């Protein structure tokens, strides 16, 4: 199974600066097939970004994502109220299916 | 307009069976796979098992692979997960997935029903 | 055996496909063809076909060949074990078409052998072969005078027979070169195709470059500007005769060799969940642009001979396959030192055509040890059939080479491989695919493999766009119906234009006839009988 690892656990930020984020696979996957999901504290996940850079519908935009082979990262120009949730990365190139142990943003 | 609501839940004995199911509307759901994700109280989200467009292609994890079993009802549009021995791990909140483009992902979640073992 | 084989990398799949697609159909076939046409009227049908059914059914070969790892004629037995002809049909088309394609390339040898000399032979008539007719077109233009170029092509490399009805003589050197080359396609074959490591960097980027050369080359002309006028702008009365339907139709079938077994072989080696999908457009839009781009230099170098020698561009150059002799060698002479541009478009030409070849025979070779693969086993088994195979097709080839070889030759290209067979063979593989198979299910199946559906456009190509197109110019061809000519001048006999109908009809009639095997071979009522020929077997 192609473990995937976040580095960060939790994260606590004002709401006026940038933050960065990582999702390491224990094996490589392709650009196409790795995902991030944005989960709000109490309801369901929501997709954020895929293809590692098309942003989703509903994401303001103010993310951004990159990466290849086997690192990958995401990040943010400033985050704002009401961004904090958690984010779990997911690989969709082989199964198993697996999702990154999440990162939760705080404050 | 795309809406995912899934039903069935509840305490159950360890080793017991339990059918959940998840309703689909605003879209042909005879033409989009389906997965199950569940979410343990630990907030950790592990993928279950894939239906594919039309349910000739099915996949699953490698620790529900001997037990558990997904289906559709394309007329009724509603999708089926039956597991037929609930383990002490499997207490989770399982939430239904519209993942039909590999590269795009599970662009649509249910509002997800909670699971739980005595 | 167990064994199957796969590709090693994603690039080798690319380069094998690239190097089947790329090649004599594209700067040979091409350009005659729509000179023949009339230039600009081809071009209409030719981009209606192309984004109609041409990329549609070269990713359905692909991805066929993907789903199930079996060869051209076994992959039939998990998609329709009932129209496994299809697959039959599509290996007689190859092995009809490898007779006749490597005698271009016997053409190209003998053009390349007697260019290694101080002077080129075609740079003036005063030679032994030429008529007292002959008059250089530099004072062409100041009854019937006419240019040395085509006096070469026709009194010296094909001495042309009056007709097909007077065979003559086998010309030695020709069958020479047509040995030398095939032993060249067997020393590369027996044993197994490879990229072979840093070579790819000259074969492959070569043919391109040299191109670029001819068309800077030919757009520099006097009289590329006339040329380019009569290539791009349309004759819509053309449009109404099947004939520039019929050709723009089966030449992107043929260009593309997707009715052939080749495109099903390569996609066989590919992984089960390889993502083709983008590779296979972009290698089309290669195919397809480099066909367009070497258009342009065609008809600018015939722009300029027409303004030299004053004579019409519909009149200046032969409307039929030694176009592409008559005009590249003609644009070399005005180039310094032609004697080394020769050998280099030569050369282009030689390495655009055994690359095709290749893939031609090695898909041939996959497709039949399929059928038997304990017996075609590798080692001494498979040496002996391929080579065995090569020399039936050399003996097969040879019929061509003679005097009078040259209409046989247009016979066989006008009718086997590349004309109703493509129309035949493409129709009833998206018929099965979308209304038998089921378009629903191999869309399932498509997004098994990639990852996503194949979508709209792909979809009612196959299901309506295919279908329609391929029809409606089977019934046009056949309502409106004309003979074949060579050079729009010489009759066929009635005799050889039912030859060439035999040869159409021997891949033709595979569908049918072992539809009617397979289903007397069934046992039990004749619903039930169909019912399980209709189901995946294999
Ligand atoms: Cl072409
Ligand atoms: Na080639
Ligand atoms: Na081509």
């Amino acid at each position: 199974e192609n473990v995937l690892t976040q580095s960060p656990a939790i994260m606590s930020t004002s709401p006026g600066e940038k933050v960065t984020m990582t999702c390491r696979a224990s094996s490589s996957v392709g650009s196409s097939y790795l995902h991030w999901y944005q989960q709000k504290s109490g309801a369901s996940p929501k997709l954020w970004i895929y293809s590692t850079s098309n942003l989703a519908s509903g994401v303001p935009a103010r993310f951004s994502g990159s990466g290849s082979g086997t690192s990958y990262s995401l990040t943010i120009s400033s985050v704002e109220a009401e961004d904090a949730a958690t984010y779990y990365c997911q690989q969709f190139s082989g199964y198993p299916l697996t999702f990154g142990s999440g990162t939760k943003l705080e404050m | 307009e795309v809406q995912l609501v899934e039903s069935g839940g509840g305490l159950v004995k360890p080793g017991g069976s339990l059918k959940l199911s998840c309703a689909a509307s605003g879209f042909t759901f005879s033409s989009y796979a389906m997965s199950w994700v569940r979410q343990s109280p630990e907030k950790r989200l592990e993928w279950v098992a894939e239906i594919s467009s039309g349910g000739r292609y099915i996949y699953y994890s490698d620790t529900v692979t001997g037990r558990f079993t997904i289906s559709r009802d394309n007329a009724r549009n509603i999708l089926h997960l039956e597991m037929s021995s609930l383990r002490s791990e499997d207490t989770a909140m399982y939430y239904c997935a519209r993942g039909e483009v590999r590269q795009r992902g599970f662009d649509y979640w249910g509002q997800g029903t909670t699971l739980t073992v005595s | 055996p167990p064994q199957r084989e796969k590709w090693s990398s994603k690039i080798d799949f690319v380069l094998s496909v690239a190097g089947g697609f790329v090649g004599l159909g594209n700067v040979w076939r091409f350009p005659y063809l729509c000179y023949k046409n009339g230039g600009g009227a081809f071009l209409i049908p030719y981009f209606i076909f192309l984004f109609g059914s041409g990329l549609p059914v070269f990713f359905l070969e692909i991805i066929i060949g993907q789903y199930t790892s079996e060869g051209g004629i076994t992959c039939w037995e998990k998609i329709c074990p009932l129209f496994s002809g299809i697959g039959y049909a599509s290996v007689v088309i190859v092995s009809l078409l490898n007779v006749y394609y490597i005698v271009i390339l016997a053409w190209a040898t003998y053009y390349l052998f007697q260019s290694f000399q101080k002077e080129l032979p075609w740079a003036h008539c005063n030679h032994s072969w030429n008529t007292p007719h002959c008059m250089e077109d530099t004072m062409r233009k100041n009854t019937n005078f006419t240019s040395p170029v085509i006096e070469f092509w026709e009194r010296n490399v094909l001495s042309l027979s009056p007709g097909i009805d007077h065979p003559g003589s086998l010309k030695w050197d020709l069958a020479l070169c047509l040995l030398l080359v095939w032993l060249v396609c067997f020393f590369c074959i027996w044993k197994g195709v490879r990229s072979t490591g840093k070579v790819v960097y000259f074969t492959a980027t070569f043919p391109f470059a040299m191109l670029l050369v001819l068309l800077v080359r030919g757009l520099t002309l006097p009289g590329a500007g006339a040329g380019i006028k009569f290539y791009l702008y349309p004759d819509i009365t053309r449009l109404e005769d099947p004939q520039v339907w019929i050709d723009a139709g089966t030449q992107i079938f043929f260009s593309y060799a997707i009715c052939l077994g080749a495109m099903t072989s390569l996609g066989s080696y590919n992984k089960y969940h390889n993502n083709v999908y983008r590779d296979c457009m972009l290698l089309g839009c290669l195919n397809s642009g480099t066909s367009f781009v070497s258009g342009f230099a065609i008809f600018s170098i015939l722009g300029f001979m027409a303004q030299e020698q004053g004579v019409d561009i519909a009149d200046v150059a032969e409307s039929g396959p030694g176009l592409a002799f008559i005009a590249y060698p003609k644009a070399v002479t005005m180039m310094p030192l032609p004697t080394f541009w020769s050998i280099l478009f030569f050369i282009m030409l030689l390495l655009l055509g055994l690359d095709s070849q290749f893939v031609e025979v090695e898909g041939q070779i996959t497709s039949l040890v399929d059928l038997y693969p304990s017996f075609l086993r590798k080692g001494y088994r498979r040496e002996i059939f391929i080579a065995f195979v090569c020399s039936i097709s050399y003996l097969l080839g040879l019929t061509m080479v003679t005097e009078g070889g040259m209409y046989v030759f247009q016979l066989f290209d006008y009718y086997a491989a590349s004309g109703v067979c493509l129309l035949w063979v493409a129709f009833f593989e998206c018929f099965v695919i979308a209304w038998i198979y089921g378009g629903n299910r191999f869309s399932e199946d498509i997004r098994d493999m990639i990852g996503f559906p194949p979508g709209p456009w792909m979809k009612y190509s196959w299901a309506v766009i295919t279908p329609v197109l391929c029809v409606g110019c089977f019934i046009f061809s056949l309502v409106k119906y004309v003979p074949l000519t060579y050079n729009k001048t010489y009759v066929y006999p009635n005799w050889a234009i039912g030859l060439g109908w035999s040869l159409a009809l021997s891949s033709m009639l595979c569908v049918p006839l072992v539809i009617v095997i397979r289903l007397c071979q069934t046992e039990g009522p004749f619903l039930v009988r169909v019912k399980y020929l209709l189901t995946p077997r294999e």
